[PDB]
């Protein structure tokens, strides 16, 4: 937490897009975020429609 | 049908809500009857394995105290001795690890016996490449040399030695009391250099014939029974040392102390139910040889010579781990501790989904998933798909294992309209009509669809939608394919 910062807006946008419920005081990348991003990529490739 | 279940319904079959559509074939080796092998919080024995051989050894009750160290306690094994449990979970044990060592308190060879190449007997074994030294089943007879001669280079510049004849305790071992009553070593030297210095107390035996005596023929040839002269003291032994060192022909009478070896120790019962695919996970009775020159410490300090280690080659190609399971050992009915050595047989299971507009409902099948005894094929399949409406089944194809979607034609997919009589020969079943068109002299077609059943007063259609494809486009779908909403 000295060379990487997400910000309140960044955390809020990540939660809104990927449908997570991480607390608002966390401003660093986690493993759940990466897993959800890869899951969203895979679902987008296979034409979910949502 | 994303998971890959084979369909159970075929074309032209009427189905009601709750009827299955497809099932999987999740099978593994040794399927059969469960015999109390339930998993996932169902039976008391949650941990489920091969349950075909069940290699188990009993009479291994141990405690869990935190006294006399951190995990040191007396174990009442078959031999009634403290067995070192050096193979603990989380310690990253290896195959053939050093765990078979016992406690060596008073039967440890202090001076020990060096390795020779004089009278070793071999039949099929040797020391070629990496054989971990000379392993012998009969047991080679090696001479026990009690030589406490070490290269302790004392500083003669400060502690000069006048005579040093009384070599009993030592020169500067700790402060005053070296080994016994005060005795100063003679610090034997050489021509401008030093040599081997005898530290053992020894005895004055300058009498006659140290190495060329009557008993000393063809090397040493020390006999326990016969003495150097008929009538000598044979209270304990008459073994002597050939090496004298310095200070004349000092015989250095050294009795040899050996292990008791009263009889054969009770061999542990190591024959469990090894009838399933030759699965034997047991310990051997070999000791090998792990101290030739450098592994053995060449100093006054002594360690456990001839380290106890058994080499395991059971189930070659799968003995790389050999850790089995080190979970909390308890018996079946009681909680008596044991040492279980069963191989892990993990089982993979999934969960169920409720329903969705894309895929059907998934429910746990009442199959024989709980069964694995002998035969290949465990049928642990628990996936089922149920309908949500009533209709006819379509979409089955003759393609080999290329079925990923199903179609159900319900009642809302058809439209019955009473417009007029067709009175035409161009309205055979399967005809396609596109919206407003001139079918008969009057009444245009209100909707577009596929003709199903014509009547003198009614007409039946299947709801359909056309799209225009221009020449040169790229096609992403096949002729008799199935698509979902929003597909390109």
């Amino acid at each position: 937490p000295k060379r990487y910062d997400l910000g309140r807006v960044g955390r809020y946008k990540l939660n809104k897009k990927l449908g997570l419920n991480v607390a608002d005081t966390v401003r660093t990348l986690t493993s759940e975020d990466i897993l959800a991003a890869i899951d969203y990529l895979i679902n987008l490739e296979l034409d979910l429609g949502g | 049908l994303l998971p890959g279940a084979e369909p159970t319904v075929k074309n032209g079959d009427r189905v009601e809500v709750g009827d299955v559509l497809a099932e999987t074939k999740l099978t593994t080796e040794r399927g059969g009857t469960v015999r109390m092998g339930e998993d996932n919080g169902s039976s008391t024995h949650r941990e489920v394995e091969i349950i075909t051989a069940s290699v188990v050894l009993d009479t291994a009750t141990v405690k869990a105290e935190a006294s006399q160290g951190r995990e040191h306690y007396v174990i009442e094994t078959k031999g009634g001795q403290r067995f070192n449990l050096l193979a603990a979970p989380g310690t990253k044990v290896t195959t053939g690890h050093v765990v078979a060592e016992l406690i060596d308190s008073r039967y440890r060879t202090q001076t020990g016996g060096l390795l020779k190449y004089s009278g070793v007997e071999i039949s099929k074994k040797g020391r070629a490449k990496a054989k971990q030294g000379y392993e012998v089943t009969k047991g080679g007879t090696l001479l026990w040399i009690p030589e406490e001669t070490h290269e302790v280079n004392k500083d003669i510049s400060l502690l000069n030695v006048e005579d040093g004849q009384l070599v009993e305790a030592g020169t500067e071992v700790v402060k005053d009391i070296f080994c016994q009553t005060t005795g100063i070593v003679s610090v034997t030297q050489n021509n401008d250099i030093l040599r081997e210095i005898v530290i053992k107390p020894g005895d004055v035996h300058v009498l006659d014939d140290p190495d060329t005596a009557a008993k000393y023929d063809e090397g040493r040839l020390v006999n326990a029974g016969e003495e150097v002269f008929p009538g000598l003291t044979a209270e304990q032994l008459v073994w002597a040392e050939a090496v004298d060192g310095t200070d004349g022909p000092l015989l250095l009478l050294r009795p040899v102390q050996e292990l008791v070896i009263p009889d054969e120790p009770p061999v542990p019962s190591q024959d469990s139910s090894q009838e399933s695919s030759s699965r034997s996970i047991r310990l051997r009775a070999v000791q090998r040889l792990q101290f030739q020159d450098g592994e053995r410490i060449k100093s006054v300090e002594g360690v456990d010579l001839l380290r106890t280690q058994l080499v395991l080659e059971s189930e070659e190609g799968s003995s790389q781990l050999s850790a089995d399971i080190e979970l909390l050992p308890d018996s079946k009915d009681p909680e008596t501790l044991r040492l279980q050595l069963v191989i892990i047989e993990p089982v993979v299971i999934r969960r169920d989904v409720a329903s969705d507009t894309t895929h059907g409902s998934t429910h746990t099948e009442l199959r024989v998933k709980d069964g694995q005894k002998v035969k290949p094929g465990a049928v642990i399949a628990c996936t089922q798909i149920q309908c949500k409406e009533a209709g006819v089944v379509r979409g089955i194809q003759e393609g080999s294992e290329a079925v990923r979607r199903l179609l159900v034609e319900r009642e809302r997919d058809c439209v019955t309209l009473d417009l007029d009589v067709t009175a035409a020969t161009q309205l055979q079943p399967g005809s396609l009509i596109v919206a407003g068109t001139q079918l008969v002299d009057g009444i245009i077609a209100p909707e577009s669809g596929e003709v199903r059943a014509i009547a003198p007063g009614q007409l039946q259609l299947r709801i359909a939608r056309p799209y225009r494809v221009s020449q040169g486009a790229v096609l992403h779908v096949e002729d008799k394919g199935l698509v979902q909403r929003g597909d390109n």
